[PDB]
């Protein structure tokens, strides 16, 4: 070879219906931050 | 085997040696509210003994020209004991109640009370007699809290319906020759699985005498009429501040 020069994160989904909402109990901890974002 | 009887939740105990077994209105027991069927996300509180106890309001006279009382559920507690405060600071509430009216006389008195539990008791005024104002109940009648109201038409029920049928609700008669209470155990009915336990009441509790006390000259005129009753299965969601209406 004589010229070297020469040589979508998203998908779809299928959601009937609305998300579920998992039982949480108390985060007490530092390093992780869920509620705190950058607009 | 059928007539003696002990009732204990919480810190408290209900005995009778003189009942007519228990009806379990609908044939259901109080449960709390299942993820299949709830719908706010918050986590529920559920105090248990603290709420989930017996509650004694106050006492009826029984006279031989009585028309009969209501309560409403669960006004009557919505500022008693801790299930009051519950109440008061949540927005959403939801529970099943055990029901014991109690009232005893002697061998030689008569009388047949009728005990039911009517779910959404609309109540209904006189229309000012006539029939051409269109008046409403005020809300000292609809929420007689704590002490309950007396019926001023006991045969309609006051709301347009025959007492009659009223038999065809969760109930049980104290019939003094047979027993000296009435126990009902209902569970919670309404189209939402939570609600405002200001806004909203659940049922009602009738006690009526269909066969007018009696007794001779000279017997015990006092009759009353206690009733207790224990919240089961409170469950709370949607705290806030308290709030009294």
């Amino acid at each position: 070879d004589p010229i070297a020069d020469m040589i979508s994160l998203t998908a779809l989904q299928v959601l009937p219906t609305a998300a579920n909402t998992e039982a949480s109990s108390h985060r007490l901890g530092t390093g992780v931050v869920p509620a705190l974002q950058a607009a | 085997s059928d007539r003696v009887a002990q009732l204990t939740i919480g810190n408290s105990t209900i005995t009778t040696q003189e009942a007519a077994n228990i009806v379990i209105a609908y044939g259901e027991w109080p449960e709390y509210c299942p993820d299949t069927d709830a719908t706010a996300v918050d986590k529920p509180t559920r105090p248990d003994v603290s709420v989930n106890r017996f509650f004694t309001l106050d006492t009826k006279s029984w006279a031989k020209d009585s028309k009969g009382w209501y309560w409403k559920f669960p006004d009557v507690l919505t500022e008693v004991g801790v299930f009051g405060q519950n109440a008061q600071f949540h927005y959403l509430y939801r529970s099943g109640f055990c029901v014991h009216v109690q009232c005893n006389a002697s061998k030689f008195h008569q009388g047949a009370l009728l005990v039911a539990v009517l779910p959404e008791y609309v109540l209904g005024t006189i229309a000012g007699g006539t029939g051409n104002e269109n008046s409403h109940p005020p809300y000292a009648t609809t929420q007689p809290g704590q002490v309950g109201a007396v019926l001023t038409h006991p045969y309609v029920l006051d709301a347009g319906i025959p007492l009659s049928q009223l038999t065809v609700c969760p109930h049980q008669w104290i019939n003094l020759r047979t027993n000296n209470c009435a126990t009902i155990i209902v569970p919670y009915m309404n189209t939402v699985p939570f609600d405002s336990a200001l806004n909203h009441c659940n049922f009602g509790l009738l006690v009526i005498p269909v066969v007018p006390l009696d007794f001779n000259a000279g017997a015990t005129s006092e009759i009353p009429i206690t009733v207790t009753i224990a919240p089961m299965c409170a469950e709370f969601a949607g705290l806030r501040q308290a709030v009294k209406q």
